[PDB]
């Protein structure tokens, strides 16, 4: 991570969405960051566990991406991701973050557009 | 081709079983899953046994062999009775012949430890079923086998070791009394021919592994033999000097001596005391010349982490704190043991310097031990100066924070005692670690923060004088050290640690009103400091210093105007301005501390209104608003609001309790008004929405008020003493607002915050409220059980509050039981042995508790109907499900009270509790008494329950349970007997004889 | 580097989820009794490289504890569990210590206290002697708090590489690729993304 700028930072649980068991499954807790690539100018998210530092989401923000609330929730986002690369293969997800707070929750969604747009040039 | 082995019709393929074996040890994924199913499908076939023969002569793969003997334990140890003798003989030489072979080949031997040590152990499981009644010569033959071959003695030390682990370690829970006294007198007896072999090959053993298996064995010993075979022979020499030089033995050993330092000894003999002595002597000197001189940096050698050096360390803290505990008072004396007490000591000092948390507890409970005996010993604390010097620096350097409570306790009065013990080393040692925190040599957060957690740890033990001087330079030194400290986060941990200390020392602040008063107005300007962590310490500060020092806040104090009360409460808007809500309530609940020191009734009702000035403005402004327009409510905040005014009213009654009532009382209609209201909303949010609604965070704000409100009104009824004023104004509108809510709402949207409430209600005014309790009853009992009557997981709140409500309303109110229709009433007894079947530990408890207090609450009403019909209905039923629970393997924790309930049940028949017979009429003579027959069906439910039982064992089993049925601990005891023989067939019925 | 990390316990300990926890990241709230044992391979990143524990995550349950001491042959490594809200799973640790060392006589075996953060704690810090004589790690843990859950891992890693100063570090993160939603799935993941908002998330009074 030694080629790219943070451009944010924030504290999320990410869940994943089972569709078999109808359930959301958490995938991990931890920094949240919008990681910017100095060559290519390209932003992603990575996500890292707490303790283990292990991968729990690596994937680019998509400009057609779209954060949709979740109906239990005031402080999360859910998004199809069409590829994440987290546990290896390149994998569709339907992925949920949720944040401390509705500030937290907002603020993500305010730089995850502002690293759409910097995506789309 | 893998299941062929499943098949039993045809002869076993050792090659495929020997591949499936394989397979599951060495395989991944899908192979060694199904492998897996098919080895655990062979192994519980119930004929497997008759293949272990084939499978242990005629196998090329040592864990197949494996599976083959605990295939044999599981008959020998369930079913070996039914073999005929010649069968048993045949598996007993068998085993003793595949032992003996294994030992004799070198390379076996060496490199086949698994199979040889789980073949010693299957041997030892012959051993609990023949020896030594039919088998009186197995240990002249072991040994005599021992001095062939010295593969063969080894292997005897291992089958030694486990056979005492087996008769002595382990057999509390898994033999009978009679059983198990058996086998410990029968090893008893041969101890003196076995000891004689350990002797020996100690004395002449020449092979290191044959010298530890030995010494493995003997550290099994030493948990049951007398004292005599230790002090009475060489071996203490040996253990002490010879097996403390070589590496190989050392470890075993020092385990051993662990162990002779717990003998039970004589305590009046000069030269047990003497060679008690000696032997610590020459394992000390061991110690010193062949592993580290006293000097030794133990810390680093333990984190380097070289071969087995952490456990040798670890055993050498077990060693030193264990002699020490119980002979220290033997060197003290003497001044010829002077250096080698002080030397043992030297090594704990350096024991506990190692970064190891789990051995610095070890240590720290023998310093615990050592420093309280200073403290009340005469002539003692001289001796240890330079021990207690390196220690307080040991625990100073180590304390951990308050939140780790166990560990700051145990280091807390550790070095309270040190200080008693020297004060002036004590300030010392604090003032120059500060020193070296402001000239930044030993500067960090976990630094300044563990110094602060020390410094606060003794408050209390300096006299007042010595108090004020210490404190005053702290202050003083950490607010240098907070000027000196640049950038807000290092400003931040300085501030939290002046905050704690002055929070700790609370004699200090009241002898000092001015400090007090500055502190108070720093803890409030730090309140508007955003920064994280400085708003939570400065309220955490606040209630700290308040609960300590509340009297010098209500008080008017010499040279001010008002009580200091008066000035918090009038500027209160602006100090908590800048606060989350939790921290308002903190505030708010620090003030109704100080307001509930105020014994004037006129002046604390005038600061408490003063005090909920602000929610109870905000509170009638929102009632007009609701009052006026209900779809105000709907307002995400709005809602916000209300719960967070619900929460500072359940904050100020938390710290004022009865004290509250004047505030409860002026919210109190509205306030069930905006339950009723709260109620209609989530009833409406769920009809349009679905079930779903309860999960969104417009409901779930609603939810939050009833769960306040309810909360609240528990929080004054459990405090509340005018219950007079709870009977007559409180209780009538509670149950009116909330039991039909309750009641009247999907499963989904009831609060088991109601239950919660209920069990407070009837737990303080039950007595007072005969039909109130009937009502509650008839609102939640069906609809509640109907939500937890269909597994053992859904809706666990209310399983538990359900169990506690009924539990209280047996206790308080068993009337209302009476009220109850027959229907009502066997759903009441289906519903206590519906607790008993589960596995949530909260739930089963208060429903044997239920069961007990039921029995005792029939018992009670005498020789009437309602007492007779519940015997002849339902006595059998908790009998049966009683014996159930204490059988079926599934409740074990719940094992105590099972029997207690069981001979209160018993015991009912014994005294002639129950008028009417149990049996119907042509079942039995019709003048047979109730006891004879309680046996009859006793012996007839056990007999189909466990039909692999003779008639013989039930008929014991139930003479000896019934007898006992006075005796709790005896009466435990049978029934444990019981549970063992149910596990096997042809358990002996005299083991319930024991005595 | 593949180490065989055998688990045990009594039944509803927290093996499974703790592993579960490890594997995925998820926290299981259900209890499905393990039956016999389940293999899980989990691999750590270290400044020493990856390191592998083949985890037998054993069952606790008598009757479903198919080869019992069977699972122990080869291990390297072992942890005990017990549950600190039940007194019983703590006083059950000398029989599984017992079961296990009479099969794997030198092997680091960390014992852990699951379930911590449970406000009714049963079995006290007090009362947790048992490692001592032993020679045991112990750590409280929770698979539901993740207190202390890296830590059984770190300790046996460290005793098994023998190197004290091993520590878990950030697997290298490669850069993820660019592709674009494909037209024919837009309407399957429309659907997926509908059934996804309607359904709560989780534990939605916790702090994340
Ligand atoms: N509160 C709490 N619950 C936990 C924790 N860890 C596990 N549980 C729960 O406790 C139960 C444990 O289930 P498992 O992990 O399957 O138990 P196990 O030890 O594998 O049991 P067996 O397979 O039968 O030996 C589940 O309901 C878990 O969700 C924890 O740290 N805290
Ligand atoms: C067993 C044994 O092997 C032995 C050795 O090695 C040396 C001296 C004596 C003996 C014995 O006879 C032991 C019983
Ligand atoms: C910093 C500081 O923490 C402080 C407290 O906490 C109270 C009173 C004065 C001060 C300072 O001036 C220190 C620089
Ligand atoms: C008490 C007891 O319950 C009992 C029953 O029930 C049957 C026969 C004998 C007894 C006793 O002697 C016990 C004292
Ligand atoms: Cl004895
Ligand atoms: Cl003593
Ligand atoms: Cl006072
Ligand atoms: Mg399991």
């Amino acid at each position: 991570e030694e080629d790219e700028e943070v451009l944010y930072k924030v504290r999320a649980k990410l869940f994943r969405f089972d569709a078999d068991a109808k359930e959301w499954k958490e995938r991990g807790t931890g920094d949240c960051k919008f990681l910017k690539n100095k060559k290519t100018n390209k932003v992603r998210i990575l996500m890292r566990r707490d303790k283990t530092l292990k991968i729990c989401a690596n994937h680019i923000i998509a400009p057609e991406y779209t954060l949709k609330p979740n109906v239990g929730s005031d402080r999360s986002w859910v998004y199809a991701c069409t590829a994440d690369i987290a546990e290896g293969e390149a994998e569709a997800f339907t992925f949920a973050i949720r944040f401390g707070s509705k500030e937290n929750a907002d603020k993500f969604k305010e730089e995850f557009e502002k690293a759409q747009e910097i995506n789309k040039k | 081709s893998m299941e062929g082995i499943l098949d039993f019709s045809n002869d076993l393929d050792i090659a495929l079983l020997d591949q499936v074996v394989s397979t599951f040890y060495q395989g991944e994924g899908v192979q060694q899953k199904q492998a897996q199913e098919i080895l655990t499908k062979f192994q519980d076939n119930p004929d497997a046994w008759e293949k272990a023969d084939q499978i242990l002569q005629f196998s090329t793969n040592p864990q197949s062999k494996f599976i083959a003997l605990s295939i044999l334990d599981k008959l020998i140890t369930r079913k070996w009775k039914l073999l005929p003798n010649d069968h048993r003989i045949g598996i007993r030489n068998f085993v003793v012949g595949m032992i003996i072979s294994m030992c004799q080949d070198d390379e076996v031997f060496k490199t086949q430890k698994n199979l040889i040590n789980k073949s010693d152990l299957t041997l030892v499981q012959i051993l609990k079923q023949e020896w030594p009644q039919n088998w009186p010569e197995f240990i002249p033959e072991l040994i005599g086998s021992s001095s062939s071959s010295v593969n063969v003695c080894e292997n005897n030390m291992i089958v030694l070791k486990l056979l005492s682990e087996e008769v002595f370690d382990f057999s509390a829970e898994q033999m009978t009394q009679a059983k198990a006294l058996h086998l410990k007198n029968s090893m008893s007896k041969e101890f003196e021919q076995i000891f004689k072999l350990c002797f020996q090959v100690l004395e002449q053993g020449s092979s290191s592994s044959l010298i530890v298996a030995t010494l493995e064995s003997l550290l099994r010993y030493l948990h049951w033999i007398p004292y005599r075979y230790i002090y009475e022979t060489n071996i203490l020499e040996l253990l002490s000097t010879k097996f403390m030089t070589s590496p190989d033995t050392r470890a075993i050993t020092l385990k051993c001596l662990t162990e002779v330092s717990n003998l039970k000894i004589p305590q009046d003999n000069d030269l047990i005391k003497r060679q008690t002595v000696l032997f610590f002597q020459n394992t000390l000197q061991q110690i010193a010349t062949s592993v580290m001189p006293v000097t030794a940096d133990l810390k680093a050698t333990y984190a380097n982490a070289n071969g087995n050096d952490q456990s040798f360390l670890q055993d050498l803290a077990m060693f030193l704190t264990t002699y020490l505990a119980r002979n220290r008072a033997l060197l003290e004396s003497d001044e010829s043991l002077r250096e080698l007490l002080l030397n043992a000591h030297q090594y704990l000092i350096q024991l506990s310097k190692i970064e190891e948390r789990e051995l610095f507890k070890t240590t720290l409970d023998y310093w615990h031990n050592l420093v309280a005996d200073l403290f009340y010993e005469p002539l003692k604390k001289h001796i240890y100066e330079e021990i207690c010097s390196q220690l307080r620096l040991v625990i100073i350097e180590n304390m951990v924070r308050p939140e780790e409570i166990q560990l700051y306790k145990s280091e807390r009065e550790v070095l309270v005692y040190l200080t008693h013990l020297n004060v002036i080393d004590t300030e010392e040692i604090m003032i120059s670690k500060l020193a070296r925190q402001i000239d930044g040599s030993e500067w960090s957060w976990h630094n300044i923060n563990t110094l602060s957690w020390a410094i606060g740890s003794i408050s209390g033990t300096m006299s007042e004088k010595t108090e004020k001087r210490f404190v005053v330079t702290v202050i003083k030194d950490l607010l240098g050290l907070c000027e000196q400290k640049r950038g807000k986060d290092n400003k931040a941990v300085v501030a939290r640690d002046i905050m704690y200390v002055v929070g700790e020392y609370p004699r200090f602040l009241k002898a000092h009103w001015n400090f007090l008063r500055t502190v108070i107005l720093k803890l409030f300007e730090f309140m508007h400091e955003t920064h994280e962590g400085v708003q939570d310490m400065a309220c955490d500060t606040f209630i700290k210093i308040v609960q300590k020092c509340k009297y010098h806040f209500v008080i008017q104090q010499p040279r001010e105007s008002e009580p200091f009360i008066q000035t918090i409460i009038r500027d209160i808007q602006k100090t908590t301005a800048d606060l989350q809500p939790q921290q308002v309530h903190t505030f708010y609940k620090a003030c109704g501390i100080i307001i509930s020191e105020e014994r004037s009734v006129a002046e604390r009702n005038r600061l408490l209104s003063d005090l909920m000035q602000l929610p109870n403005m905000a509170w009638d402004t929102i009632v007009e608003q609701s009052t006026a327009n209900p779809t105000l409510l709907l307002d995400s905040e709005t809602v916000k609001i209300i719960a967070n005014i619900i929460k500072t009213n359940v904050a100020v009654c938390t710290s004022m309790g009865a004290d509250f009532y004047p505030q409860l009382g002026h919210i109190y209609y509205n306030m069930l008004q905006l339950y009723r209201a709260v109620s209609s909303m989530i009833s409406t949010q769920v009809a349009a929405e679905g079930l779903i609604a309860t999960k969104t965070p417009k409901v779930r704000g609603l939810r939050t008020i009833k769960k306040e409100i309810l909360k609240l009104v528990e929080t004054y009824i459990s405090k509340a003493r005018n219950l007079d004023d709870v009977v007559k104004v409180l209780v009538e509108p509670l149950l009116n607002a909330v039991l039909e809510d309750y009641m009247n709402n999907v499963p989904d949207a009831r609060d088991a915050e109601v239950l919660n409430c209920m069990t407070t209600v009837v737990e303080k005014v039950g007595h007072m409220i005969p039909q109130g309790v009937i009502l509650i009853l008839q609102s939640v009992f069906e609809c509640t059980l109907d939500m937890i009557n269909k597994d053992f997981t859904e809706y666990p709140e209310h399983r538990v509050e359900f169990y506690k409500l009924l539990k209280v309303i047996n206790e308080k109110s068993f009337a209302a039981f009476l009220e109850l229709p027959p229907a009502a009433f066997k759903l009441f007894v289906d519903a206590i042995c519906w607790a008993f079947k589960h596995n949530n530990r909260d739930v089963e408890v208060n429903g044997l508790q239920i069961a007990l207090d039921l029995v005792k609450n029939i018992e009670r009403m005498g020789n009437v109907p309602f007492a007779n019909e519940f015997h002849k209905n339902y006595f059998f039923i908790f009998v049966s499900e009683t014996f159930f629970v204490l059988t079926d393997s599934d409740h074990k924790s719940g094992f105590s009270k099972q029997a207690l309930l069981l001979m209160k049940l018993i015991s009912l028949v014994y005294d002639n509790k129950i008028s009417v017979p149990l049996y119907q009429e042509a079942e039995v003579p019709q003048g047979t008494s109730n006891q004879v027959y309680l046996s009859q069906y006793l012996a007839n439910m056990l007999s189909n329950a466990f039909p692999h039982l003779t008639s013989e064992q039930i008929a014991s089993f139930l003479s000896a349970l019934t007898k006992q049925c006075k005796d709790l601990v005896v009466f435990k005891g049978t029934l444990r007997d019981f549970l063992v023989q149910i596990k096997e067939v042809g358990g002996d019925p005299t083991d319930y004889l024991f005595a | 580097v593949q180490f065989k990390l055998v688990l045990v316990g009594d039944g509803g300990t927290g093996k499974t989820t703790f592993v579960k926890r490890h594997l995925t990241g998820e926290f299981e709230k259900k209890y499905v009794a393990t039956l016999g044992v389940e293999v899980h391979p989990l691999v750590f990143h270290t400044n020493r490289g990856p390191i592998k524990f083949n985890v037998w995550d054993t069952a606790g349950l008598e009757k479903f504890g198919g080869l019992r001491d069977g699972y122990y042959i080869q291990a390297q490594c072992a942890i005990i569990m017990f549950d600190v809200t039940s007194r019983v799973t703590y006083k059950n640790v000398p029989n599984w210590h017992r079961d296990l060392v009479r099969v794997c006589e030198n092997i680091p075996i960390v014992l852990c206290g699951n379930k911590v953060d449970i406000k009714d704690r049963k079995v006290k810090a007090k009362s947790i002697v048992f490692h001592r004589k032993k020679n045991l790690q112990y750590y409280d843990i929770s698979a539901k708090s993740n207190y202390n859950f890296e830590k059984p891992f770190l300790w046996l890693a460290r005793k098994l590489i023998g190197d004290p100063n091993l520590e878990f570090v950030a697997m290298p993160a490669a850069a993820p690729p660019e592709v674009v939603m494909d037209p024919a799935l837009a309407a399957q993941y429309e659907h997926d993304l509908e059934v996804a908002q309607t359904t709560a998330l989780p534990d939605e009074d916790d702090d994340l």
